[PDB]
């Protein structure tokens, strides 16, 4: 029912609210509604898109419950390897520190949880051992 | 007695007034528990430099004599440490009693206001607002008019003091939102708003979901009252402003104002805060009762308001204004039937949509 037209219209418009204030993207950005579960990555692309420390926070927060509300998307696979590299190294990005920031905020059962998932994609045996370890480190209890 | 106000009637800086009207107030204090015009509009024309003969000479004229009396009553209201008395003082000085002087005592009432604002009286502040909400939006938004006219226009810092009180006053701000939305309605040049207003109301834009959270739960809401008792939610006059900003060129040379598009844009974005505020407020709350949100009809008058102000060339010149502007004002009302603001069905700005430009924003609102 021209639902994909309607993303890729909401995409075009955030494309060109780029070189305009910050607000006005947002502001077009909150009010769709109409496939925003779906259209999540794109709402995870405009929080990307805020570098600052309440954006990034608010990132963190929101791109991460839609994220458990739908674990399909290889966007959070690759944002929950990311934070986990983040975490192991790479201290000098502060948008690295704001995802290590963002992962150690969510409780010790989703962080073990989402460190599973990794190590579970990690078929490499030093990445997933070194994820479990960092797991193991950050969760005792795990 | 009357030898009382004879005594009273002499010298323009007396505090023989300011004792008449502490003694009024101490009596309406002790009768309040068990609870006059004459008196009050009396005390009115009186301040207001209008003897107490219907057609006499006025009371000593002016001088540095009245604005020891505003001095002095300034002093006193601040300390006055009285809600309910300094509301009912605020609330008789600043009413159409019928007077010779009386568009002139709510102007010096307004003054005061002004004056008791750059004092930080904030419990005068404070009765002032519930007397504005207590009065008619009409003059209170008219005399707003004039006090932002007189502050924003004077060197920089008012708008600094506004912004100020802003913060520390919520209701005041939330009022004085209303008032501004009022006046800037985009009726004529006049009503696009001033620089210095508009910058203290978009910095201002921090706390606006905020207060108008704090105005909605400062005082339970009845039915619709006489033209508007200062409605907390003016969410229609900023979507217009922010779908006005081509009518800044379009009432105007003709380019005399159209730089404002991206500040109206950005203080416009601030209502998705309000809007998810409203949504908590009554949807996931017990608030959700009534018509969600001050709706009062007037989105069918904002629709007709945007259809006819939005004749002036709107084709070729103003294009891309105008699918911006519709595409603000689908955003609006997805905004307002999600939070609840409005609880009519469609049909109701659909059909409304008839009589405006053609633009993709109708479809999507359509859709």
């Amino acid at each position: 029912m021209s639902a994909q037209g309607d993303c890729e219209f909401l995409v075009q418009r955030a494309r060109e609210l780029v070189p305009q204030d910050l607000w006005a993207a947002k502001a077009w950005l909150i009010t769709a509604r109409s496939l925003y579960p779906a259209d999540f990555n794109i709402q995870y692309e405009m929080y990307t898109i805020e570098r600052n420390a309440e954006r990034t926070a608010t990132a963190g927060r929101l791109l991460y419950d839609m994220f458990v509300n739908f674990p399909d998307q290889p966007v959070v696979w690759r944002e929950i390897s990311i934070i986990t590299s983040a975490l192991r190294n790479d201290s000098q990005d502060k948008q690295t520190q704001f995802l290590r920031s963002l992962f150690e905020t969510l409780p010790g059962r989703v962080q073990c949880e989402m460190l599973l998932k990794v190590t579970e994609q990690c078929f490499n045996t030093l990445e997933r051992s070194e994820m479990l370890l960092l797991l193991l480190r950050r969760f005792p209890e795990t | 007695m009357s030898d009382i106000r004879h005594s009273l009637l002499r010298r323009d800086a007396l505090s023989a007034a300011k004792e008449v009207l502490y003694h009024l107030d101490i009596y309406f204090s002790s009768q309040l528990q068990s609870a006059d015009k004459g008196p009050v509009e009396l005390l009115e024309e009186f301040v207001f430099q209008v003897p107490k003969e219907r057609s006499a000479q006025p009371k000593r004229l002016n001088s540095l004599q009245e604005l020891q009396l505003l001095e002095i009553m300034c002093n006193y209201f601040q300390e006055q440490t009285k809600d309910s008395v300094r509301q009912i003082i605020f609330s008789s000085l600043f009413s159409p009693q019928g007077n010779k002087a009386d568009d002139s005592r709510m102007s010096l009432l307004g003054k005061l206001v002004s004056m008791a604002v750059a004092v930080c009286r904030i419990p005068v502040l404070e009765c002032a607002a519930s007397w504005l909400q207590r009065t008619p939006v009409v003059y209170c938004v008219r005399l707003a008019k004039a006090l932002v006219d007189d502050y924003c226009c004077l060197v920089p810092g008012s708008i600094q003091t506004l912004k100020q009180i802003f913060s520390a006053s919520p209701r005041f701000c939330c009022q004085f939102i209303t008032s501004v939305t009022a006046l800037y309605d985009l009726s004529s040049d006049d009503l696009i708003p001033p620089m210095d207003l508009l910058e203290m109301i978009v910095t201002w834009i921090f706390e606006d979901p905020r207060l108008i959270l704090i105005t909605f739960l400062n005082t339970p809401i009845a039915a619709n009252l006489p033209i508007g008792f200062l409605e907390l939610t003016p969410l229609v006059g900023l979507i217009r402003w922010c779908v006005k900003a081509p009518l800044a060129y379009k009432r105007k040379g003709v380019g005399m104002d159209r730089d404002s598009h991206l500040l109206y844009s950005k203080l416009h974005l601030s209502v998705l805060q309000v809007l998810m505020t409203l949504q908590l407020h009554l949807t996931e709350k017990n608030l959700y009762g009534r018509l969600g949100l001050i709706l009062f009809d007037h989105m069918v008058p904002l629709v007709e308001e945007i259809n006819r102000l939005a004749d002036e060339l709107n084709p070729l010149n103003a294009s891309q204004e105008i699918e911006l502007s519709l595409d603000r004002l689908a955003q609006a009302l997805q905004v307002a039937m999600a939070s609840g603001a409005l609880l009519c069905t469609r049909d109701d700005l659909r059909t409304l949509c008839s009589r405006l430009p053609h633009n993709n924003l109708l479809q999507l609102v359509i859709s």
